[PDB]
RNA sequence: GGAAACUCAAAGAGUGCUAUGCGGAGUGCGCGAGAGCAUUUCCGGCAGCAGAGAUUUCAGCUGU
């Protein structure tokens, strides 16, 4: 008869030595570890509070702020903490990020400031040095485009020409410029759009439809010939350098603020326009606008993408920004303070981290993206557990308590009043809708994407 | 209060949605390993540096 | 993008790699500040990969004067170009991480495919290993720092006023 | 605890090494008990070179052990498995583990 | 427990493992340290006891002030607590609200009263003699300090005779007479 | 790939006995191949556990398992078990009610008269030990060794590590049998009056005053997979209930009589029962089936414990008779008393253990080691089962080598990490389930007399 | 009633501590290369030869 117990030996797991790691000896067995649905769902309970009770997006302005109001804001694309920012009193701006002052300021124009942009050129006399200084340019209501220099100190390769190395002048005012981000060809918005490159002083090309003007415009990240506008008789235009013409146009009911291009799809863009939805447009097919992000109040002043592709930033004329996913439409976070107001240009930083957002009553603020998120590096145990519970979060996404404390904001209460009367007005609408639906013949059903446009030339 | 309402978006029905749920990720239940690469991001960005638009193919 | 850096001590220069890139924007925050205060969060960002001591005590008074003239000294010319990876045309120019703005352009007419930079991060992530010291170097040196910048004080003080011997 | 990662990524080759008739679950656990202590040994506080040069030192004869029984058993130089490279490429990711951690001494170098 | 960390704290505010809702601040306890009560529920077998008197008087009151039933059981009941102590002036009845405690019926008991009339020095010291068996109320000896006394015998608390303590102080006096045998 | 324990380690759902959209479809084929390698992944761990559980085997045809001597075990085992096999001689006190805590570090024992002890017993440990005057019916642990709540005479208290009390509770007015619900961390008490009743003991308040409307509660048992408590009152009833809805879950008619005692198996599979009719019943769970049915035991069965391994144990008042493989589901796993001549379809059982004159109260096993703690009426046993324990028991819960550190924050991740007193449901998998109505297939808004032929159109 | 410890129990703070992620090739591309692509292209087989190396290891051929 053979007889044998457990053997637990005292020496496999206490340590022999008071300094090295006990065993932790462990067995998977569903049989061991009892509750897995209920302990896992309140695990994503605390992870959603404790995401509720960490978000503390606001990181902090930079400098004293502007004088009037940030009207423009253009990042740099090759450079992660410098940012151009322009106030419509004439004033602009080189911030550095990092320590949140600014390199330079100048009293740039006579009236407002209204496109800026930045520029890597290239002249034909010249290794155009792009490490020692910085190039912006801006466009006014001057009737003038001036290309500026910024003594940038990031690097040490050397140790000055300052500002204005050289002007264009327009017979009309200016709007919006962005820039070709090759062969030093930008473009500018005003009453007919202009294509010219920082060698000559006159425009290399007109681009106009007819008689409007053009609102804004933005160049493409990649298939870099290709060109977005939005002109002011509420419409979309695409321009196409290669072929040096406009190429489609589409009307919307209300008139587009600001375009932004996708940096991954490249083939999508968005525009904000000013019924209180931005719309997530293809290119190739214009007449559906395959996503249409809704939650807001009022007219959407700009919109940018994150670098990563997957989550855009909307800044309205409601003194609340707020950013979206892409395969959603409606908000993923709203961040608003008291003292911004009527916040004009919002972008979104080359890291996909942070949220610039110029208001107008002058300041430019920092905001996190992730604003429960913090900016340290994690140990791996800290990655391993926020990673766990944002997974964890994500599937228990559709608990109806979960959802209720994860959903829960506190927005400012005009924008609170607005939304719930908004609501009101739209079920009012629907309800009118379903009783003509009801009794009439043939009122087609109009998908909600294909609802705000109102026309679009080249039909296919 | 703790089944959910509706059948959520993604999906279509309930086969669907405990499918989804039938299995926990803890690591617990699931081995280090498993538990490791079951939970990682879609995107996954390097923490201080700028990100370019991509512009592939035929660099 | 801040690939190396050079730090020149008492004893010898190092040249530590980059693993992680600090982040840039939120550089003025609580916990990005503390990170360069808790050791074992500072080891997540900085490798040490090259140690080349002085040779002899008058080598580091030698390198001390050209430290502080700003000057470009053999051994520190030797440390950079070994671990320095050679670049291509302009495409990716290395980077270091030096600790001021007249020893960069000194190393860049000696090593033109070599780019200094010295800003605010530098300084950052430069004072972090200063404050951490010689736990980087885990038992990789033959000298104690603090000893060994008491000879070299009263070695530079003494040079520096020319104090008599007679 | 990054212990438990290294012990069960070394269990796929003692898996395939057991479902062919070499070794026997019986001995298997012993191995993996004494490797479960090298690692716990290995990664823990206040570790050793001795501790490195150890580890190497059993997974060496293991080894030999291993292409012993294999030629014995399965009358073969090697049973083109998963193991027979395994065994030695873990052994230089000790190697590599312990001028990571410790590269101070030549003689572990 | 652990002096739980700031997330910690906020994440469960309603944890407390020492003192509870239905502690009622631990009164019983304190009352029960402060009058050195041996045995447990002797603080519940006051409290309903305080709870039965006030719900009579509740009911009394309730009864219309007219009736002779309602008035003699009402006096009766408050010369009764006067009798037993429980009260100090034979007040009103609101001071069958206001005035009954189980502090108070915990005040005549014998340790406490000993104390009180400074036979002791300290009530554990008093609890101490009176279960060593040396006082006693009138003639009979006391035993266990649950007696509580009446409002008549305040004045018989004495040590009983060859108690040594009382030898004592007799002879600290130096009027120790032996002849009476103590 | 193969991985032979895949059996024990499936998760199965709510099936129906493919699609269209093809990004669902990818999500699914994705999800569920996944799923197969978590699986497989998991069941890889069994190289990996340290040590298999102990056993014995007659290796003759002559000798049997269960007429084999504890002097005679003791003997063949090694010296650290051996020892640990410890038999306390407390004879002034009444019966010892014995309570080991959830690992198998201390151990709380309860004479009827007064007298409460928690000990740790590896090592030779006085945590607290009081004589209170009055009756003491059972007592149990709390989360760790640092509570310990005693059933007096009539109020339940709760104590300090130390000895002092903590709560003198104004409710559960009288209790028998207490037990711990450990992740919820619910104190749950039952008794002579009709009310079982919940506590929540971390935020110190109560949760459920549940009316029993059957008498006094006989003997309850707490499921440990799916936490419900089984209660076995004197209809011959055991009705399993749960704190969320007033009435009974489900209530089994087990035995006849009044039942003595409940036991649920650690997988939450089977529950083992004894009634005052000399019987014991042996029942599935999940699809409420009464598995067998021994009748006819020759003495009232008092206490029935189930070990970690399937291991039945019956004490028949001076005996203790522990049964292995009897809770399969065939007709041979039916535990009886003799092999009529030998017959190799019995359960002849594991081990037999008949003591000198003393009544058993309660069997309990120890969790993590081959041994179970009987307590009878003059004090404890720790009797050497040889396969009654989980030798890999899994350190990230609970560990018999826990030290104090690790053990304040055990505690307090377990207290984090309490599950609501909502959530004790009949099957631990409706959580994230959908409702019951609201239908499945979801919609997506567009779908939501020839005279009288003469005298028609009037 | 005051005082010894390796008497234990429970909390707290500080100092530390790293706390710490198919293969040789060969074959055409990727601006002297590997940071990816791709494999029957020989091999990771058998004995011997003879050049070596501390019995067991490498270097080039016969068949295989």
């Amino acid at each position: 008869m053979k007889i044998k117990t457990i053997k637990r030996s005292a020496d496999d797991y206490v340590p022999v030595k008071s300094t090295q790691e006990s065993q932790m000896p462990r067995n998977l067995n569903p049989e061991l570890h009892p509750f897995e649905r209920a302990r896992e769902y309140t695990k994503a309970l605390n992870a959603t509070k404790l995401e509720r009770m960490f978000a503390k997006p606001f990181v902090g302005q930079l400098g004293y702020g502007h004088r009037d109001g940030v009207y423009a804001i253009a990042k740099n694309y090759g450079s992660l903490n410098k940012l151009a920012t322009g106030s419509a009193d004439g004033v602009i701006k080189y911030w550095n990020m990092s320590t949140r002052e600014e390199f330079v300021s100048f009293k740039a124009h006579y009236g407002l400031v209204t496109g800026l942009c930045v520029t890597q050129p290239r002249f034909h006399d010249k290794k155009p040095d792009l490490k020692s200084q910085n190039f912006m340019l801006s466009c006014s209501d001057d009737k003038t485009v001036k290309l500026w220099s910024i003594n940038v100190d990031d690097y040490s390769n050397k140790n000055n020409e300052e500002g204005l190395i050289r002007t264009f002048d327009g017979e009309s005012a200016f709007q919006g410029i962005d820039s070709h981000r090759e062969n030093s060809t930008f473009a500018t918005g005003g009453a007919k759009i202009h294509l010219w490159d920082v060698n000559r002083l006159k425009p290399v090309s007109d681009l106009s439809w007819g008689a409007d003007n053009i609102t804004s415009l933005k160049f493409n990240q990649n298939e870099t010939d290709i060109l977005a506008s939005t002109g002011s008789d509420n419409s979309i235009v695409l321009y196409d350098l290669r072929t040096n013409s406009p190429t489609q146009k589409i009307v919307q009911t209300m008139r587009t603020n600001a375009i932004c291009w996708n940096p991954m799809e490249a083939f999508n863009f968005v525009t904000a326009n000013e019924d209180h939805n931005a719309y997530y447009y293809d290119m190739r097919n214009l007449s559906r606008s395959l996503n249409v992000f809704k939650d807001h109040v009022s007219a959407v002043m700009d919109v940018d993408f994150s670098p990563t592709g997957d989550e855009i930033v909307t800044g309205s004329y409601d003194k609340s920004i707020r950013i979206y996913k892409t395969n959603h439409g409606h908000s993923r976070e709203i961040y608003h303070t008291k003292r911004m107001q009527h916040v004009f240009q919002v972008k979104y930083s080359m890291d996909s981290k942070y949220i610039i957002s110029g208001s107008d009553d002058g300041n430019v603020r920092l905001w996190r993206s992730k604003a429960w998120e913090r900016s340290n590096v994690k140990t791996t145990r800290e990655k391993n557990k926020l990673e766990y519970d944002e997974k964890l979060k994500e599937r228990f996404r559709h608990m109806p308590e979960i959802k209720r404390i994860s959903r829960h904001r506190h927005v400012p209460q005009v924008i609170k009043k607005a939304q719930e009367i908004k609501n009101i007005e739209l079920s009012s609408i629907k309800r009118r809708e379903a009783n003509e639906r009801r009794t009439r013949k043939d009122m087609p059903y109009i998908s909600e994407r294909k609802k705000q446009i109102v026309g679009t030339v080249h039909k296919y | 209060k703790y089944q959910s309402s509706a059948v959520p978006f993604p999906f279509e029905n309930r086969e669907q949605y405990e499918r989804s749920l039938r299995m926990p990720i803890g690591q617990e239940w699931t081995s280090r390993a498993s538990h490791q690469e079951l939970i990682k991001p879609r995107i996954m960005t390097k923490p201080g540096q700028v990100i370019d638009p991509l512009k592939a193919p035929f660099k | 993008p801040i690939e190396y850096l050079l730090f020149e001590e008492p004893t010898g220069y190092a040249v530590f790699k980059v693993k992680l890139q600090q982040d840039d924007i939120g550089s003025r925050l609580k916990e990005v500040q503390e990170q360069i205060n808790d050791f074992g969060a500072f080891t997540k960002l900085i490798e040490l990969v090259s140690f080349a001591p002085f040779k002899g005590a008058a080598e580091a008074l030698e390198n001390a004067n050209d430290i502080s003239e700003g000057l470009v000294s053999e051994s520190l010319k030797a440390i950079l170009d070994l671990n320095l990876p050679k670049a291509s045309s302009k495409k990716k120019n290395i980077t270091l991480a030096i600790s001021d703005k007249n020893l960069g352009p000194s190393i860049k007419e000696e090593f033109p495919y070599v780019d200094c930079i010295s800003n605010e991060l530098a300084q950052d992530l430069i004072r972090g290993v200063r404050l951490h010291g010689e736990k980087l170097f885990k038992g990789l040196q033959s000298g104690d720092l603090e000893r060994a910048q008491l000879g070299l004080g009263h070695a530079y003080s003494r040079a520096k006023v020319k104090f008599s011997v007679q | 605890s990054k212990t438990r990662y290294y012990l069960e990524q070394c269990i796929p080759e003692m898996d395939d090494l057991v479902e062919k008739g070499l070794f026997t679950k019986n001995e298997v656990s012993l191995i993996m008990k004494k490797r479960t202590d090298f690692e716990h040994r290995l990664n823990s506080r206040g570790s050793s070179i001795n501790d490195y040069i150890k580890y190497i030192n059993y997974e060496s004869n293991v080894n030999k052990l291993r292409a012993k029984r294999c030629k014995r058993i399965l009358q073969v130089k090697k049973t083109n498995s998963l193991s027979d490279w395994s065994i030695q490429q873990r052994i230089g990711f000790i190697y590599q583990r312990g001028t990571n951690k410790f590269p101070q001494d030549l003689k572990f170098w | 427990v652990r002096k739980l960390k700031h997330h910690e704290q906020k994440l469960l505010k309603k944890v407390d493992f020492l003192e509870w809702k239905q502690d009622q601040g631990h009164r019983d306890t304190q009352v029960m340290r402060t009058y050195h009560i041996q045995n447990r529920e002797d603080y519940h077998k006051y409290n309903r006891i305080c709870g039965d008197i006030r719900r009579l008087a509740n009911k009394l009151s309730l009864l219309p002030p007219t009736d002779p039933f309602r008035r003699k059981h009402e006096q009766l009941l408050l010369d009764k607590l006067y009798a037993m102590g429980v009260l100090t002036t034979k007040s009103k009845i609101s001071d069958l609200e206001n005035k009954v405690t189980v502090s108070a019926i915990c005040r005549r008991r014998l340790p406490v009263i000993m104390h009180r009339l400074k036979m002791a020095e300290t009530i554990q010291d008093a609890v101490k003699f009176i279960e060593q068996g040396h006082v006693r109320v009138g003639p009979n000896l006391i035993n266990d300090p649950a007696y509580l006394v009446t409002r008549n015998m305040e004045d018989y608390v004495t040590w009983v005779d060859n108690s040594k303590i009382k030898k004592t102080l007799l002879r600290y006096r130096n009027q120790i007479d032996d002849f009476d045998f103590s | 790939k193969e991985r032979e324990n895949q059996n024990k380690f499936e998760r199965s759902t709510y099936t129906n006995n493919q699609t269209k959209d093809k990004k669902l479809r990818a999500g699914l084929k994705k999800i569920d191949e996944q799923y197969k390698k978590a699986v497989s992944s998991a069941a890889a761990t069994d190289y990996l556990l340290p040590e298999s559980n102990g056993y014995l085997e007659p290796e003759n045809e002559l000798e049997k398992t269960f007429k084999v001597q504890q002097s005679e075990i003791k003997s063949s085992v090694d010296v650290s078990t051996a020892n640990k096999a410890l038999d306390l001689s407390l004879k002034e006190f009444g019966p010892y009610h014995i309570k080991y805590a959830k690992n198998g570090t201390h151990l709380l024992i309860t004479g009827r008269k007064g007298h409460v002890a928690s000990m740790d017993w590896r090592k030779g440990q006085l945590r607290a030990e009081l004589f209170l005057n009055e009756t003491c019916h059972s007592a149990t642990y709390l989360q760790n060794e640092q509570y310990f709540a005693v059933a007096q005479k009539k109020y339940t208290f709760i104590y300090d590590h130390e000895g002092t009390e903590l709560h003198r509770l104004k409710q559960h007015i009288e209790a028998r049998h207490l037990d711990f619900l450990p992740y919820h961390y619910l104190l749950v008490t039952a008794g002579e009056t009709g009310w079982l009743k919940y506590h929540d003991v971390s935020t110190g308040q109560l949760v459920s005053e549940l009316r029993t409307k059957a008498g006094p509660t006989m003997a309850m048992a707490q499921n440990p997979w799916n936490a419900v408590m089984h209660l076995g009152h004197s209809n011959g009833t055991v009705s399993l209930w749960s704190p969320s809805m007033p009435e009974p879950l489900v209530k089994l008619l087990s035995a006849r009589g009044p039942v003595n005692s409940i036991a649920i198996d650690r997988s939450g599979y089977y529950m083992a029962t004894t009634g005052a009719d000399r019987s014991m019943k042996i029942w599935d769970i999940r699809n409420f089936k009464q598995l067998h049915s021994v009748e006819s035991l020759p003495t009232p069965g008092t206490n029935v414990s189930i070990s970690d391994t399937g291991l039945l144990a019956l004490s028949r008042g001076p005996h203790v008779t522990l049964w292995k493989d009897a809770l399969k589901l065939s007709g041979d796993s039916k535990p009886c008393f003799g092999s009529m001549g030998g017959n190799p379809h019995r359960n002849t059982p594991y081990m037999s253990h008949l003591f000198a004159g003393n009544k058993v109260e309660n069997l309990g096993f120890v969790p993590f080691e081959d041994l179970l703690g009987v307590g009878h009426q003059t004090g404890i046993t720790n009797l050497i089962v040889p396969g009654a324990g989980e030798a890999n028991y899994d350190a990230l819960e609970l560990n018999p080598f826990e030290t104090k550190k690790q053990r304040q924050e055990q505690e307090v991740r377990t207290l984090l990490n309490k599950l609501p007193a909502d959530t004790i449901t009949l099957d631990p998998n409706s959580i994230g389930s959908v409702d019951k109505r609201s239908s499945t297939i979801r919609l997506n808004a567009k779908d939501l007399d020839v005279i009288e032929e003469a005298l028609s159109r009037f």
